[PDB]
Formats: structure tokens, C-alpha cells, sequence
RNA sequence: GGUGAAAUUCUUGGAUUUAUUGAAGACUAACUACUGCGAAAGCAUUUGCCAAGGAUGUUUUCAUUAAUCAGGAACGAAAGUUAGGGGAUCGAAGACGAUCAGAUACCGUCGUAGUCUUAACCAUAAACUAUGCCGAUUAGGGAUCGGACGGUGUUAUUUUUUGACCCGUUCGGCACCUUACGAUAAAUCAAAAUGUUUGGGCUCCUGGGGGAGUAUGGUCGCAAGGCUGAAACUUAAAGAAAUUG
């Protein structure tokens, strides 16, 4: 039972599914939501994140990766701290494509300082 | 006309309170004036909880819960339907909605 | 009888060199010519000999310091760092 | 004359000949007559002492640093200037310093230096205000004042 | 500090270097106060005199300006000799 | 018109008035 | 296909971890002028303390391991740092209670710098009626003095490996609660993070003693 | 990347993403509250030092030493100014890409001053509780902060003291809940009550809307400007709180 880690970037503009070794120095496969759609607005769609997840899940078979630790992060730090819709699609697809799921953790960068975010004072007048 | 007894915030006796940034606007608003929601929900949706339990190896794993604190300005909370306009008499009721 | 109102020591330059330059110079002219307290005997007899050199008339002890002050903010911050370190 | 930073004449004892070796250092802010100056690898870390850069902790302030071992003083010798020790590397004996110009540099860990800041700081903060004050400033240095504008030639 | 204010109120003290040595030579002095910025040769001379007379020495953590103020005087003082403690507990 | 920028317009007009007087003086 | 030219190694845990085979890894193989020995020397692996100790009560902690030597197809990793998980830390704060954080830096007997972040929370009494459980700032400062004194004294009289043996049961938090019962009673007294600053001269006898 | 959707922009010179380390500057999240301190402006990591402060308790001392204050003085957010240091992020001005009839805007990518700090200015904010300071009295109630007191039982220590929790009393605060013997034009108010049954003490400000916080004179400021401050002329309304559409 070979363990890997699946670092998943889930923003509101795009989704990243990224599998590496236990240290992260060596990356196995890395496909994004924008690699599976023809429109920029669909890069973060739940459907796109699912399609990207399958090809990562398909690709991990050849190296014999059987179990994946999953790390979920959003565009944290000087930004939002809520994962995009792509995070849910990836979790379901890996759990169904034939992968064992190990430890699941949130690794969104949490700033204890929070330098000045863009937009203020009145923010985005929309 | 004074609409509210507490104006729009809670700083009676505090002088000045450092502002914060709105969650989805980045508006600079005081911390006590802002509308704050503490959300505790499972890191995986209830529909996909079963599949995660299927892939458990290691089948006694409990899915962790995301711990978010969302801070909103008045414009965003109203437009996001977090809070709603209440009647003149119903504005004074400082009780959370029942479950 | 409180001669002058604003120029102070910089009244020896007349109406010359511009108002701003005469203010910038009197910041250091007053410090340059002032008498300081000796740190070796406590007498108020330390005056600038030349630039960067300050001599005590009573101790006959010469000290090296700033150009227009006996000590600079950098040296004091530097010196306090070593003592605490 | 013509320097802007005071000099200090320090007297040592010759370890071989029974004679006093006069030598002129560049004084630091804090030095005084009658002070004892210690120079060597085992010298204490006080202002005015001359120590190798390898035996001095990072973040310090030194002056009259030498690029090459034996080149008796090259860097940080004007009025308010100084050299900061950024970090060490004892595997091969090299020390990384920061120069007054803001450039980082790697020198031998056996290179010497004087703890502190050179005396006379803040000299260039007072306007000269007069063609005389510029004239007397350069009269003891060299013949380079005044400069006619080339566009007027 | 505050103890020195009491002894000057009641007891007998000696201010100055030339008279402190005279007190030490007589042997009647029992406490010596030395300022922080006294000349090191003079400081070492006073300490050596006390060792001869078995007299306690206190190194005041202050300059002549502060030591003279502590006695209530308006002049700088570099060293002291306490001959009679008076109603104080400085001993 | 907002009173904030009615004040700004007058304040700008006052600055121009002082320059016209300095010119004559 | 740049994966047939990549070999797979293993990870070896040091004492006193129950499970010594942490897992596998991937790297480019030796091909001349590119050695595998120095390519893996310095890698960091973040693994759960629960897996190493085969327990379900350690699921919220993580242990970092640093590659120091390679023995064939096994990398003898040494302890590199202890830390919590994000899920546990956010669940621990809550409201209406005072959070106390203490930090210190200790030098072990084998020339190791370790910065230890200690965390604690106030205790709700069984018969308490009021909502809040806040502590006075004088008590908090008094609590912090006790915490720093215990952490410094407890970790100073031990080596690096001895400290890890102390961290596994979280024994240090036990006396911190015990010492602070008379000031203000606490809960969830833990060591939130363990971070090393420098290392001494690299050793093999000490390294092999943990793996043998 | 980014958006409602895009584009400017970066990218096979490996962009974005992954791990480790370093540097820089700013900031101090979650804990964080109808909680605290400060005259106000304001104040949130640890430690040490320096000086200060209110409340409490008092069978300590002085004995009217007091209240409010025209002129007068200290402090005074942000922005702005002068001279150095620093300059990560954000970001006036400016340049582009969109949208649009136009878009000198909202949106997006850059980006200077500024944002940070030492020395010196400036003295204005919806500087608001839009509610001056001192004093007395007047309906109930529960929370909470600091101190003190009395009682009770657990808990940790203890040659039985102290801390946490519980109940009650009282002083002093931040406020809050119901009510009207009252007040107001009303909204609402335990003060905006004790006022045509009109007098406790003191200071400041206003007299329909504009012109106008303008002109001029004076004074302060490096400047921006601040303080003081009209008149001609014009007009039958402007305005406050509620009511039905
Ligand atoms: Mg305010
Ligand atoms: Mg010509
Ligand atoms: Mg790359
Ligand atoms: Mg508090
Ligand atoms: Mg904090
Ligand atoms: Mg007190
Ligand atoms: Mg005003
Ligand atoms: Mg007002
Ligand atoms: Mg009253
Ligand atoms: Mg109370
Ligand atoms: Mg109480
Ligand atoms: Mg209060
Ligand atoms: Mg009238
Ligand atoms: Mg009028
Ligand atoms: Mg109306």
C-alpha cells in the first residue's frame, strides 16, 4: 500500500489537483480545471474538477500509487479562506475512482498578521 | 430620526475599535459593527460522506470539520440574505432564530 | 532684552542664503557651540575642539563623538546593544 | 586635514625590541584618551577593540574592515560609515559582510576590524552656505574646485 | 539612597576626597560611598585605604551629580565618609 | 451639489483669489 | 516517460516510534554526476504521530522527519519537528474562555535549539453558572511564568531523544496543570509546536543508536 | 491570473502549482464580548525597566482649601508639510484592458506620493451619546467588571492559608430590560423627569431660508490652511417628527 499526498488548490477561478511524494519534492501528476474546459468561466466548475481528478487518479495507477493523503487549501493568506466548488468534486472522484484515502487535512495558509488586502476602504463596489 | 438605540454597533465606552475587512467585499468596517457568522460544517458534503468512508483503509477515520469565521459588512450581509430587513417592533428582538 | 524673534544664532548670516537654509544650519550651530556635561568628572565644560572631537577643559580629556553633537543616535543605539548582548 | 573623521594615535609595546610602536587608527564614536585598546583574536568585544571578523557575532557593527588579511584597513573609514556582519560560514573560514554602499560581500574570517562606528557622523548634514566653506573644504584635499560647466565651454 | 537622607539629617558624615582620606587615616570612618565616575586611580586608592582600616565600602550607582544630590547638597560629591550613622540603618 | 465639494470648489476659488491679490501687491 | 529513470526508496523512523517503516518515496536514480545520496540528504517528511504510534488518540499531531543517512534502499530519518493539525487547533479555541500561549527556547544537552509553543485554555467548573470563564491578566502572567519555568526545566535535563519520549504521552502538560491548579485550572494543556533552530555536528553513532 | 463574461499581463527562457531555506518591511488574526483602560484623540504577541492612575478599605492627616470658567495653556484620528532612514503589502496621480452613446468612473493589470520610523510642524473630523460641567431627589429587575464584607459546599495546595466555582449585601463603572406617577410636536427619554404650580451654581452657542463660514481687517502657519468674521442683495417659505397613498 503505497501512500501519496494529493495537494488540491480550490479557488473560485480554477482548481488544481496535484499529487506528490510524502515530501512534495517529487511530483507525479498535475492537471488543472482549465485543462479540461474551453471557457475561462468553467475552470472552477465542479464538472471540470471531477474530470481533472479522474486523470490524476488514472495516472497514479501506473506508478502503483494506491492510497492518497489529501490536503485541501484555498487562496488563503491575503485573501479568502473558503475553498472553491472544485474541492468537493475532487474528493468524491478520488474516493470513487479506486483510491484509498488516508489522512485528510486543511492546509489553507492562515495569516496571523494579514497585510493590507486589496480593494479597500470601500472594497469592490459591485 | 435615530433608527437604533445602539446606533449600528457595540462600542459604548470603547472610543475606537480597529476595523476589519469584509469577507466578500474587502470593505473596511469596524469589528463590532460587522456581522459575524461562525460556521462549523463537515469538510466533505453529506452526499459524499459515504464514498469517503468507503475509501477509508483505516475505516474508523472521522472526517474533520472546517472551522470558518465569516465577517460581513451591512451591504453584503443584506444582499447575501444573511440578515433581512425587520419591522419597527421586530428590530429590537436580540434573540437568535430557533432551531 | 531678547534680541531678535526667530533667527536666534542664525542672525549672523543676515538676509542671505534663504530662510530654509538658515533654519537647517541653526539646528547644528546651537548643538555645535553648546556646553555639555563631562561624563568623566560631571563638570559642564565639554566643548567641540574640531569636527568629531570634544574636549573637557577640566579633565584635559579628549573624546571622539559626532560632528555637531557629543554622541550620535546610532552610537548610543549601537553601544546599548553591546551592553545588553 | 581633509579627512573629516578624527584620528587616534595609539601606543603599543614591541614584543621583541623594548620599544613603543606608535600607530594611528581611525577613532570610533566613544573612544577617549587614556582608553585601553585590545587587538587580537582573543580581544574582548568592546568599542575600539580590533578583532578578526570570524570571532564576532552576526548583526554587529565594525569599521576599518580589511578585504585581504594584512591589508591594514580598507572598508568603512569615513565619518558616519560602518560595516555590518551579516553571517558566518566556519567550514572554510569566510564571513559575509554588508558595505556602506549597501552591497554584500564575502571576506576572509581572519580579516580584522574595529568594533563600533567611525567618529564624526552627521558631518554632511550641515549646509556649507558659502563659496568659502566649499573652498576651504577642498583646499586641503586637492585642486578640484570650482568646476566650470562643460556646456558653457 | 533614602538611608543617606536620614544620616545627613541626624548623624555625622564627611563630604569630599581629601577629608574622606583624613577620616580613614584616623580610623573613625565606618562606611565609604564612592561615586560611579570617580577617577579609577582615586577609586583604587580609597578601596586600598579601607582594606587597611577594615572599613566597609559601598559603590554608589551614580555620578558626582547624583551623589551630591542624595546628600541634599547643591554641589557635586565624589566620595563620602560616614563617621556616625545617627538614627539610620545604613550599617 | 454635495456640501463637501461645494466647500472644495469655494476653497479652490479662494486660493485663486489670493494669487490674484499677490500679483497686484 | 521520465519515471522509468526514477527509483523508489523507503523511510525509517527513529526510536521510540513503534512503527519504523514510515513509507516510501521517489527520486531520480544515480546517473553519473548526480548522486542520490546527496539529493535525498535534507528532505523533510511530515507524517502523523498516530500512524507511528498505531493509536487513534494521536490523530491530531504530526511529526516531521529529516533524512540524514541512506542505507541501501532505506533513509534513516531523524526527528525534525512536532506540530498540531489545523483541524484540532481551530476546535480548541472556542469562545467565552481565555486562551493562554507561552513560548520558550531550550538548548538540549546535545547542542540542539528547540522552540516550544505551549497552549492552554481555562477550565469550566462542574457547578459553574456564569457563561464566561475568563482569567485576570495578573493570573495569566502568573500562569505563563509557571509554564515557561516548567518547559525550560523539564526539557533542559534531557537529550533530544529523551524529550521526544516525553512528548509522546504529553507528560509535560500534566505537571503544568498540576502546578497551575492553585492559580486557575486549565484544560487541553499541550505543546502546540516544536521547532528546531540549529543542529550540532552531524553524528552517526547517535543516529544509528536510534535505529538499532 | 482575473471577471457577469473577457482582455491587458506572465508562460517550453518552465509560467501557476509542490517542498526546504533565506531576506525585507508592515501587522498582531482565531481568543474578541451590548467586556476593560484613558480627559479626549485612542489603546490587543512575550519579557524587563521607568513614572503615573481610578475604584475599594480606613476610628490616618489638613480644615473650606470648593464649582464653573471670558481671554490664556497642554494633548489632539486620518490626510498634508520639512529633513533623514526605510520602502514588504496596499495604493491617490498616471498608463493601459474592458463596459458604455460617451466612461477623464464603478470592474481588472501595473504603478508615483503616501502607507512604517526619528526630529520638527499642522490643529481640523458625522473629533457623535449629534445629549456641556458640578449637586440633590424620584419606579421596579437581572446580568456583567473592579474592590470589600458575610455564608455555604466541592476542587488544587496546605503545620488548613490562598485560587476557581455557588448565594447574598454594599461602593464605584460600561450598559441593558419592562413601565409611565412624569417630559416632548413626535420619534423617544430614568433623563430629554422634578418647568406657565415657570428661580440649585457656572460657562458656551442660536434667532426664517440663502448670500456665507463668503468679502475685508487682524493674528497663527514653511505651505495647505486655522481662529475671528460682515454687508449689499434675494426670497414665502426652508426645515423636524409622524400619517395615508
Ligand atoms: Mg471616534
Ligand atoms: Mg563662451
Ligand atoms: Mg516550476
Ligand atoms: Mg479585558
Ligand atoms: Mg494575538
Ligand atoms: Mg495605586
Ligand atoms: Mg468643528
Ligand atoms: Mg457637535
Ligand atoms: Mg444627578
Ligand atoms: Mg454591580
Ligand atoms: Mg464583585
Ligand atoms: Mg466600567
Ligand atoms: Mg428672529
Ligand atoms: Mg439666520
Ligand atoms: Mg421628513
Amino acid at each position: 500500500l503505497v501512500f501519496g499526498v494529493a495537494r488540491i488548490f480550490a479557488s473560485f477561478n480554477d482548481t488544481f489537483v496535484h499529487v506528490t511524494d510524502l515530501s512534495g519534492r517529487e511530483t507525479i501528476c498535475r492537471v488543472t480545471g482549465g485543462m479540461k474546459v474551453k471557457a475561462d468561466r468553467d475552470e472552477s466548475s465542479p464538472y471540470a474538477a471531477m474530470l481533472a481528478a479522474q486523470d490524476v487518479a488514472a495516472r497514479c495507477k501506473e506508478l502503483g500509487i494506491t492510497a492518497l493523503h489529501i490536503k485541501i487549501r484555498a487562496t488563503g493568506g491575503n485573501g479568502t479562506k473558503t475553498p472553491g466548488p472544485g474541492a468537493q468534486s475532487a474528493l468524491r472522484a478520488l474516493a470513487r475512482s479506486g483510491m484509498k484515502i488516508g489522512r485528510i487535512e486543511d492546509v489553507t495558509p492562515t495569516p496571523s498578521d494579514s497585510t493590507r488586502r486589496k480593494g479597500g476602504r470601500r472594497g469592490r463596489r459591485l | 430620526v435615530k433608527k437604533r438605540k445602539n446606533n449600528g454597533r457595540n462600542k459604548k465606552g470603547r472610543g475606537h475599535v480597529k476595523p476589519i475587512r469584509c469577507s466578500n467585499c474587502s470593505r473596511c468596517t469596524p469589528k463590532d459593527k460587522a456581522i459575524k457568522r461562525f460556521t462549523i460544517r463537515n469538510m466533505v458534503e453529506s452526499a459524499a460522506i459515504r464514498d469517503i468512508s468507503d475509501a477509508s483503509v483505516f475505516a474508523e477515520y472521522t472526517v474533520p470539520k472546517m472551522y470558518l469565521k465569516l465577517q460581513y459588512c451591512v451591504s453584503c450581509a443584506i444582499h447575501g440574505k444573511i440578515v433581512r430587513v425587520r419591522s419597527r417592533e421586530g428590530r429590537r428582538n436580540r434573540a437568535p432564530p430557533p432551531r | 532684552s531678547k534680541r531678535t524673534k526667530k533667527v536666534g544664532i542664525s542672525g549672523k548670516y543676515g538676509t542671505r542664503y534663504g530662510a530654509s537654509l538658515r533654519k537647517l544650519v541653526k539646528k547644528q550651530e546651537v548643538s555645535q557651540h553648546a556646553r555639555y556635561t563631562c561624563t568623566f568628572c560631571g563638570k559642564n565644560t565639554v566643548r567641540r575642539s574640531s569636527v568629531g572631537i570634544w574636549s573637557c577643559k577640566a579633565c584635559k580629556k579628549t573624546l571622539a563623538g559626532g560632528a555637531y553633537t557629543v554622541s550620535t543616535p546610532a552610537a548610543a543605539a549601537m553601544r546599548s546593544t553591546l551592553r545588553r548582548l | 586635514p581633509g579627512r573629516g573623521a578624527p584620528l587616534a594615535r595609539v601606543v603599543f609595546n614591541s614584543p621583541y625590541k623594548f620599544k613603543k610602536q606608535r600607530e594611528t587608527f581611525i577613532a570610533n564614536e566613544g573612544m577617549y584618551t587614556g582608553q585601553f585598546i585590545y587587538a587580537g583574536k582573543n580581544a574582548a568585544l568592546t568599542v575600539g577593540n580590533v578583532l578578526p571578523l570570524g570571532s564576532v557575532p552576526e548583526g554587529t557593527v565594525v569599521s576599518n574592515v580589511e578585504e585581504k588579511v594584512g591589508d591594514r584597513g580598507a572598508i568603512g573609514r569615513t565619518s558616519g560609515n560602518y560595516v555590518t556582519v551579516v553571517g558566518h560560514n566556519p567550514e572554510e573560514g569566510k564571513t559575509r559582510i554588508k558595505l556602506p554602499s549597501g552591497a554584500k560581500k564575502v571576506v576572509s574570517s581572519s580579516a580584522r576590524g574595529m568594533i563600533g562606528i567611525v567618529a564624526g557622523g552627521g558631518r554632511t548634514d550641515k549646509p556649507l552656505l558659502k563659496a568659502s566653506r566649499a573652498k576651504h573644504k577642498f583646499a586641503v584635499k586637492r585642486n578640484s574646485w570650482p568646476k566650470t560647466r562643460g556646456v558653457a565651454m | 539612597g533614602a538611608k543617606l537622607a536620614l544620616v545627613i539629617k541626624s548623624g555625622k558624615v564627611v563630604l569630599g576626597y581629601r577629608s574622606t582620606l583624613k577620616a580613614l587615616r584616623s580610623g573613625k570612618a565606618k562606611l565609604i560611598l564612592i561615586s560611579a565616575n570617580t577617577p579609577p586611580l582615586r577609586k583604587s586608592e580609597l578601596e586600598y585605604y579601607s582594606m587597611m582600616s577594615k572599613t566597609a565600602v559601598h559603590h554608589y550607582t551614580g555620578t558626582n551629580i547624583e551623589l551630591g544630590t542624595a546628600c541634599g547638597k547643591l554641589f557635586r560629591c565624589s566620595t563620602m565618609a560616614i563617621l556616625d550613622a545617627g538614627d539610620s540603618d545604613i550599617l | 451639489m454635495r456640501a463637501k465639494w461645494r466647500k472644495k470648489r469655494v476653497r479652490r476659488l479662494k486660493r485663486k483669489r489670493r494669487k490674484m491679490r499677490a500679483r497686484s501687491k | 516517460d521520465p519515471f522509468a529513470r526514477k527509483d523508489w526508496y523507503g523511510i525509517k523512523a527513529p526510536a521510540p516510534f513503534n512503527v519504523r517503516d514510515v513509507g516510501k518515496t521517489l527520486v531520480n536514480r544515480t546517473t553519473g554526476l548526480k548522486n542520490a545520496n546527496d539529493a535525498l540528504k535534507g528532505r523533510i517528511f511530515e507524517v502523523s504521530l498516530a500512524d507511528l504510534q498505531k493509536d487513534e488518540d494521536h490523530s491530531f499531531r504530526k511529526v516531521k522527519l529529516r533524512v540524514d543517512e541512506i542505507q541501501g534502499k532505506n533513509c534513516l530519518t531523524n526527528f525534525h519537528g512536532l506540530d498540531f493539525t489545523s483541524d484540532k487547533l481551530r476546535s480548541l479555541v472556542r469562545k467565552w474562555q481565555t486562551l493562554i500561549e507561552a513560548n520558550i527556547t531550550v538548548k538540549t544537552t546535545d547542542d540542539y535549539l528547540l522552540r516550544l509553543f505551549a497552549i492552554a485554555f481555562t477550565k469550566r467548573r462542574p457547578n459553574q453558572v456564569k457563561k464566561t470563564t475568563y482569567a485576570a491578566s495578573s493570573q495569566i502572567r502568573a500562569i505563563r511564568r509557571k509554564m515557561t519555568e516548567i518547559i525550560q526545566r523539564e526539557a533542559s535535563s534531557c537529550t533530544l531523544t529523551q524529550l521526544t519520549s516525553k512528548l509522546i504521552p504529553e507528560v509535560i502538560g500534566r505537571e503544568i496543570e498540576k502546578a497551575t491548579q492553585g492559580i486557575y485550572p486549565l484544560q487541553n494543556v499541550h505543546i502546540r509546536k516544536v521547532k528546531l533552530l540549529k543542529q550540532p555536528k552531524f553524528d552517526l553513532g547517535a543516529l544509528m543508536s536510534l535505529h538499532g
